[PDB]
RNA sequence: UAGCUAGUAGGUGGGGUAACGGCUCACCUAGGCGACGAUCCCUAGCUGGUCUGAGAGGAUGACCAGCCACACUGGAACUGAGACACGGUCCAGACUCCUACGGGAGGCAGCAGUGGGGAAUAUUGCACAAUGGGCGCAAGCCUGAUGCAGCCAUGCCGCGUGUAUGAAGAAGGCCUUCGGGUUGUAAAGUACUUUCAGCGGGGAGGAAGGGAGUAAAGUUAAUACCUUUGCUCAUUGACGUUACCCGCAGAAGAAGCACCGGCUAACUCCGUGCCAGCAGCCGCGGUAAUACGGAGGGUGCAAGCGUUAAUCGGAAUUACUGGG
């Protein structure tokens, strides 16, 4: 039971993967309100101020001809935030997307 | 600047008042004895110049007066009050 | 603060020290009183390894120059006796 | 640094035989030798006193195997020396290893003795020397190392050491391959051809 | 003669000026390089010697002569100045540096190619 | 406001990942952190081009010395910065299972593997082949050096890769996507002020890296010395105008330690 | 640039400085500098020294070292023996940054590194192993000074890129009076060798000190403590996969640049044709170019070679040596 492992069990990683005008920033700019701390051309880290765990964020340009960030950062992150909106569905990125998750 | 030897920017604050003091309480007993040279009194002049002694030589032996100034002084008061009197 | 020091002079990788008399607020190739005798670290055994006048230094003594390690090293290396 | 080319070119180009392709052969007369040193050399030149001087200088030099600068150095060491210039350039050529391997016979030609002193085989006084301008001092024995000795090409090349002048001002074993060098040679001594005072003349101005 | 002159007035020494103005002794210059056109030579030689008005870096007007056959010069392309007079044109006294900035080497050649940038042939 | 309880509840201890050896868990040491991006850099007055990492086994030292692999060097770094709340804080160590931000100069590309002395690498590397758009054709032509110098600080990563021809112009912007505006724009920062705009040049088929064993691609640089070009970070791919000229390539034999590069 | 100066010049007295001192105030006189350049403008850190020159001289003073001055600009004070202060304080100004907008933070002409300038100049590296500096009795701590490591042929120096033999005087190129010559012992072939790179092993020196223990002599009442000297043990290296030595393999991985009319070293052919062009000066090219371009050959220098920029000599063409 030493504390070493005990907070390697506090850190985990969610990127955030989605289509294009799904939200990512606007989710995670939301999320920095919760630890009390053309479109998407940048990659940003967010470790956290957050209470129980540490949980890191990591964002990436969605689109195909953009998201080559993703390819090589979704294998950083084990799991996987997946954002989708109604109006646009399923769609040919949310297809990538998958065929690159069901990998690992 | 940050520097953890700020220590003696403040500490040299708490000089300038103190020993500067002594300094100033110094000169005033100086210039009182000027006073007894606008006075004409010797026998104030004098008990000036017996009140200003030690207090300037003690100033002289605390590394504030180096020995020399208050030896002019001393020097140049008694021809003063030798001359007046 | 006057010392009798090494200066550390000579090539790269080829040191050859200068046993001086120098002041202490002074650089270590800086300015000097007068230089007496040398020291080479990497002198293998010839025909000179160490010049030393004891007279200049016993001088130095006799007005106050602190002696370093190195210094004192090399005096108990030109001994009296030996 | 070294030249590496046509060697013999080079004789005929001076019309005097360089020693360049000395070798176990005697004389050649396979290059048709002081009547083409090139594709125009049946034409007389004018030959002026700058052009002897730069032949002098180019002669002595591919005898003695050394570059401008290097030889230019030899000239600036020469010039504070006491005596005479020439005599003192002359003397610090033949000073060079090299030319005192290649004066023992260990090697047909120069070159051959630059690469025995190069490839660690040439040690004087029990220090192995690679460079070929080391300076010989005076009273200084130069053999050849056991883990090189005698692999044939000292061999053959020493019977070329039985046809030269043998010189006085060195004297070898030929038993172990153990030289003994001595004084420094008179300018009465050293080939009886070269003119020191044409390399003066180039070196003056 | 008549030293006390000399003691009066010291001897000057002339101060040669320098064939380029180049500000405070450099080797070379980079310019703006316009105006690119042929120019008629001085007595002696009746060519058409191509030349270009360089707006210098530092406010300098020069003239620098196009060496070389060939080029790519459209009221564009910076360049290297070199000094070095040409004894061909009155007023030119720069050369432009070829296998420097935008100016390209000459085409298809061997023999001194340490001028005029071209490299060695490598087939 | 919900999801924090599920992030929380859900996930589980980040996963091993492998090595050609085996899986390296997250208890044990040789700190894992390899490169992912090496992102297009906003510039304060430096660029330090990023470094994300995977640093998930052992916990940070201040003092610590990397280990780089591939070039096996013993490279000291005490400095690195965490990403609290975007802005890039203090040198400051954490618990592992973060990922940080050094400063590297041109050292450093995509998958650089780091132990303490585990020389081995990773299965990473998804990366594609570009298709290649237009040009560099430098527009207001005064001081090249800013595309000279800034341009090859983006031929590093994922998205850029920029190729030089012999001739000195016409510099190919590299782009794997279509949308080359992402370097358009950052052409306006403290170092990058030339605009260069776009046009219509064919180029076709995305450079195929390739760079062979001694002894023999020497004559395969002389046979062809006008169809060579310098790419980012010193190779020569060969030249890609046409599926034809790549046939040749393929009937010349170039026999290869192939490294993709890509 | 021919007049400059009014705390200006001197003296007396008071004050002030570690100290003489118009350093500073009260009074008196009209002095003081200057054609052997006073006041004004421009430029410039000074020197030992560097380069060149037989010498006298000329430019320079970048690196090594001494002094002075400066720390975004200006002004001012405190601490102390020493600052009117790079990493100390305050105020005034300018430029950035944060703010909850009440107010604060900053000064790389330090080592690194970035923007801009420019033709032009480096790595956000290791360690106190050695010296030196600071503090401490000492052990120990800091040291971007330093000892180094990385880059740049920037300068100097050295080595190698093979050597010996080898005529059918081979093939190809160039010239020709088409006889032949040149490239050319050059290349091919044969026999040896491997400097330096690649790899695998030993391996100094920069290392003196310091720590523990023991013995002896001082000290003292003291065989206890402390100083010093022998003596026993464990040792202290960033460079460092060190210099250097041995072994493996195979000539195997390693040669370019300028010039060829004279000055000044070296000759022809072909293509244009006062055009393309070269050029440091005289200078060539007008259909037979030793000058342009290409080829062959040669010359010179060599990991450097040419060009450009600056200084001196030649230039006794700034003549004091040494002119009219």
């Amino acid at each position: 039971l030493s504390p070493y492992l005990q907070e390697v069990a506090k850190r985990r990683t969610f990127a955030i993967i989605s289509h294009p005008d799904a939200g990512k920033t606007t989710i995670t700019e939301k999320v920095l309100l919760f630890g009390q701390a053309g479109i998407s051309i940048t990659t940003s880290v967010m470790q956290f101020p957050y209470h129980d765990c540490l949980v890191n964020l990591l964002d990436t340009p969605g689109h195909e001809d953009f998201s080559e960030d993703t390819y090589r950062t979704l294998t950083a992150v084990d799991c996987c935030l997946m954002v989708i909106d109604a109006a646009k569905g399923v769609e040919d990125r949310t297809r990538k997307l998958m065929e690159v998750t069901r990998l690992r | 600047n940050i520097k953890s030897a700020k220590k003696r920017a403040i500490q040299s604050e708490k000089a300038r008042k103190h020993n500067a003091s002594r300094r100033s309480m110094m000169r005033t007993f100086i210039k009182k004895v000027y006073a007894a040279i606008e006075a004409g009194d010797k026998a104030a002049a004098q008990k000036a110049f017996n009140e200003m002694q030690p207090i300037v030589d003690r100033q002289a032996a605390k590394g504030l007066i180096h020995k020399n100034k208050a030896a002019r002084h001393k020097a140049n008061l008694t021809a003063q009050i030798n001359k007046l009197a | 603060m006057v010392t009798i020091r090494l200066a550390r002079h000579g090539a790269k990788k080829r040191p050859f020290y200068q046993v001086v008399v120098a002041d202490s607020r002074n650089a270590r190739n800086g300015r000097f009183i007068e230089r007496v005798g040398f020291f080479n670290p990497i002198a293998s055994e010839k025909e000179e390894g160490t010049r030393l006048d004891l007279d200049r230094i016993a001088h130095w003594v006799g007005q106050g120059a602190t002696i370093s390690d190195r210094v004192a090293a090399l005096i108990k290396e030109v001994n009296k006796a030996a | 640094a070294r030249y590496l080319g046509p060697k013999l070119k080079l004789s005929r180009r001076e019309g005097t035989d360089l020693f360049l392709k000395s070798g176990v052969r005697a004389i050649d007369t396979k290059c048709k030798i002081e009547q083409a040193p090139g594709q125009h050399g049946a034409r007389k030149p004018r030959l002026s006193d700058y052009g002897v001087q730069l032949r002098e200088k180019q002669k002595v030099r591919r005898i003695y195997g050394v570059l401008e600068r290097q030889f230019r150095n030899y000239y600036k060491e020469a010039a504070r020396l006491k005596g005479n210039t020439g005599e003192n350039l002359l003397a610090l050529l033949e000073g060079r290893l090299d030319n005192v391997v290649y004066r023992m016979g260990f090697g047909a030609t120069r070159a051959e003795a630059r690469q025995l002193v190069s490839h660690k085989a040439i040690m004087v006084n029990g220090r192995v020397v690679n460079i070929a301008s080391y300076q010989v001092s005076p009273n200084d024995v130069v053999s050849i190392r056991e883990k090189a000795k005698k692999q044939s090409r000292v061999k053959a090349a020493l019977e070329l050491a039985e046809q030269r002048e043998k010189p006085t001002w060195l004297e070898v074993d030929a038993g172990k391959m153990e030289g003994t060098f001595k004084r420094k040679p008179e300018r009465s001594d050293l080939s009886a051809d070269i003119n020191e005072h044409l390399i003066v003349e180039l070196y003056s101005k | 003669a008549t030293v006390n002159q000399l003691v009066r007035k010291p001897r000057a020494r002339k101060v040669a000026k320098s064939n380029v103005p180049a500000l405070e002794a450099c080797p070379q210059k980079r310019g703006v390089c316009t105006r690119v056109y042929t120019t008629t030579p001085k007595k002696p030689n009746s060519a058409l010697r191509k030349v270009c008005r360089v707006r210098l870096t530092n406010g300098f007007e020069v003239t620098s002569y196009i060496g070389g056959e060939g080029h790519n010069l459209q009221e564009h392309s910076v360049i290297l100045i070199r000094g070095g007079r040409v004894k061909d044109l009155p007023g030119v006294r720069y050369h432009t540096v070829r296998g420097a900035l935008d100016c390209s080497g000459v085409k298809d050649r061997k023999q001194a190619r340490s001028k005029y940038g071209v490299k060695r042939p490598k087939a | 406001d919900h999801m924090l309880d599920g992030l929380v509840e859900w996930a589980p201890a980040p996963m091993p990942r492998q090595t050609d050896t085996r899986t390296v868990e997250a208890s044990e040491d040789k700190f894992t952190g390899f490169v992912f991006k090496i992102q297009a850099n906003m510039d304060p007055k430096h660029r330090d081009r990023v470094a994300f990492m995977r640093v998930v086994s052992g916990k940070y030292e201040k003092g610590m010395k990397l280990r780089q692999v591939r070039t096996a060097k013993d490279v000291v770094i005490s400095d690195a910065l965490t990403f609290m709340a975007g802005d890039r804080s203090h040198v400051e160590e954490a618990y592992p299972g973060d990922i940080l931000g050094l400063h590297n100069h041109g050292t450093i590309q995509i998958g650089d593997t780091f132990t303490q002395g585990e020389m081995m690498k990773f299965t990473g590397i998804p990366n594609f082949a570009p298709e290649l758009f237009r040009r560099i054709r430098l527009k207001d032509p005064l001081k090249q050096k800013q595309l000279l110098k800034g341009l090859v600080q983006l031929s590093e990563e994922g998205a850029v890769q920029v190729f030089r021809p012999i001739s000195n112009n016409d510099l190919i912007v590299g782009a794997v996507g279509v949308l080359q505006f992402d370097v358009v724009v950052a052409r306006l920062k403290s170092e990058y002020n030339v605009e260069a705009v776009y046009e219509s040049v064919n180029v076709a088929t995305a450079r195929w890296v390739e760079c062979a064993d001694a002894k023999k691609f020497e004559e395969f640089k002389r046979k062809n010395e006008s169809q060579l070009a310098l790419d980012g970070g010193d190779n020569l791919a060969y030249i890609a105008t046409s599926m034809v000229n790549l046939r040749l390539a393929q009937e010349r034999y170039p026999d290869v330690q192939f490294h993709q590069t890509r």
